This record gives structure tokens, sequence and C-alpha cells, in this order.
């Protein structure tokens, strides 16, 4: 060890960060009167309805 | 008019010319939202700053 033959110095680093996300929301707060389309074998009713409103410009 | 008219019924419209009152009170509101994100970060390092005499080769 007379010289710096044994003198040693070293550093090392490794950092990793990963992220991920997702969202999906929906809301509906109306009331619509529909009409029966047909009666199924079990008695369930197929209902279809439509409502058109022309407030102004569309 | 010679038609029959009930006494105790609510006088609902029954024929072509009958008139009815409609209260609109319409209120519809629908909303929809969605989001997504993805972040990846990495950063690596390595350094001696001092190398032993026996390791100077590499
Ligand atoms: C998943 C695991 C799978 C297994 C993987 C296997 C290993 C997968 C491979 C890992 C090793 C990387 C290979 C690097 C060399 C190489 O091939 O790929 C190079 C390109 C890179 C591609 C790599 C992509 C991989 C892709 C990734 C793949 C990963 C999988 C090409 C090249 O060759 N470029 C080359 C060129 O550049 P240029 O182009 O510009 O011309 O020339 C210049 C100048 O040459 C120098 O000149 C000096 C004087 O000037 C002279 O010194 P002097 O004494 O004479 O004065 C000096 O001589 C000397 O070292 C003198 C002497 C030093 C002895 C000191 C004691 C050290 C002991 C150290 C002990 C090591 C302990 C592990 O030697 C040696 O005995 C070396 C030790 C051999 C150990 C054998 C392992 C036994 C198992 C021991 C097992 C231990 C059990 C516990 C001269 N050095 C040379 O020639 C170069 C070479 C000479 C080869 C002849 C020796 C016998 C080889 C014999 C066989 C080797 C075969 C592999 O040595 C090496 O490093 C070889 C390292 C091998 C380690 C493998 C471990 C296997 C584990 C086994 C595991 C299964 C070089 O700088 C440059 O190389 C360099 O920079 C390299 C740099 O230094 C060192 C950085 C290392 C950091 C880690 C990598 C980090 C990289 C990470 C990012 C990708
Ligand atoms: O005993 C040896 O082998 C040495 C001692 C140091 O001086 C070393 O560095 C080397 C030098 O390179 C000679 O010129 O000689």
């Amino acid at each position: 060890f007379g010289n710096s033959r044994a003198d040693m110095e070293a550093s090392g680093g490794n950092s990793f960060n990963g992220k991920g996300g997702a969202n999906a929301s929906n809301t509906f707060s109306g009331t619509l009167t529909v009409t029966v389309d047909q009666v199924l074998a079990n008695g369930n009713l197929h209902v279809v309805g439509e409502k058109q409103i022309a407030i102004n410009q569309g | 008019n010679y038609g029959y008219q009930p006494l105790f019924e609510d006088r609902r419209p029954r024929n072509i010319g009958d008139t009815l009152t409609i209260v609109l009170q319409e209120n519809v509101s629908a909303s929809k939202s969605s989001s997504a994100n993805a972040s990846r970060d990495g950063k690596t390092s390595f350094g001696f700053d001092t190398v032993p005499r026996y390791l100077q080769g590499l």
C-alpha cells in the first residue's frame, strides 16, 4: 500500500419510478316516458322511447 | 251535444276535441369524465473517481 495502489473509491446508483392511473365516470339524471315495443316469452317488456326538445338554435 | 257525461269522474279528455293541460317541468342532466396517466422515470450512475493499481486494467 505504499502508493495509492490499494486506494479505492467508487459510487453507484440506480433509481426507477413508474406510475399509472385511469378514471371513468358518468352520470344521468333525467326522466323519460317510453313505450312498449314487444312482449317477450317470459313477460319482460321491450321498451323504446324518444323525446326531442328544440330550445332554440338546435 | 247528446253525449253521456259522468258526474264523479275527473273530467279527463276523451274525444278528439278535448283539451288537456301539460306542465313541462323537464330537467335532464348528463355528465361524462375520463382520465389516464402513465409516468416512468429512471436514472442510473456509476463512477470510481479513484481506481486501485490492481484494478486500473478494467
Ligand atoms: C444474466 C447473466 C448472464 C451472464 C453474463 C456473462 C457476463 C456478461 C458480460 C459482462 C462483462 C462485460 C464485457 C466487457 C468486455 C467485452 O468483451 O465487451 C466489450 C463491449 C461491451 C459489451 C458488453 C455487453 C454485455 C451485454 C449484457 C449481457 C448481460 C447478460 C468489448 C471490449 O472488449 N471492449 C474493450 C476494448 O475497448 P475498445 O473498443 O475501445 O477498443 O479495449 C479496451 C482496452 O482494453 C483493456 O486495456 C487495458 C490496458 O490498457 C488492459 O489492462 P492491462 O493489464 O493490460 O494493463 C485490459 O485488460 C485487463 O482487463 C486485464 C485483466 C484484468 C484482471 C483483473 C481482475 C478482474 C477480475 C474480475 C472478476 C469478475 C467477477 C464476475 O483482464 C481480465 O482478466 C478481466 C477479468 C476476467 C474475468 C473473467 C470472469 C471469470 C468468472 C468469475 C466468476 C466470479 C464468481 C463469483 C483491457 N481490457 C479488455 O480488453 C476487455 C476484457 C478483456 C477480456 C480478456 C479477459 C478474459 C475474459 C474471459 C471470459 C469473459 C466472458 C464473459 O476485460 C473485461 O472486462 C472482461 C470482463 C469479463 C467479466 C465477465 C464475468 C462473467 C461472470 C459469469 C456469469 C455467468 C477495454 O477497455 C474495453 O473493455 C472495457 O472497457 C470493459 C470494461 O473495462 C469493464 C467493464 C465491466 C463492467 C460490467 C459490465 C456491465 C455491463 C452492463 C450493461 C449491459
Ligand atoms: O518496484 C517496482 O516495480 C516499481 C516501483 C514504482 O516506482 C512503480 O511505479 C514502478 C515504476 O513504474 C518504475 O518506473 O517501479
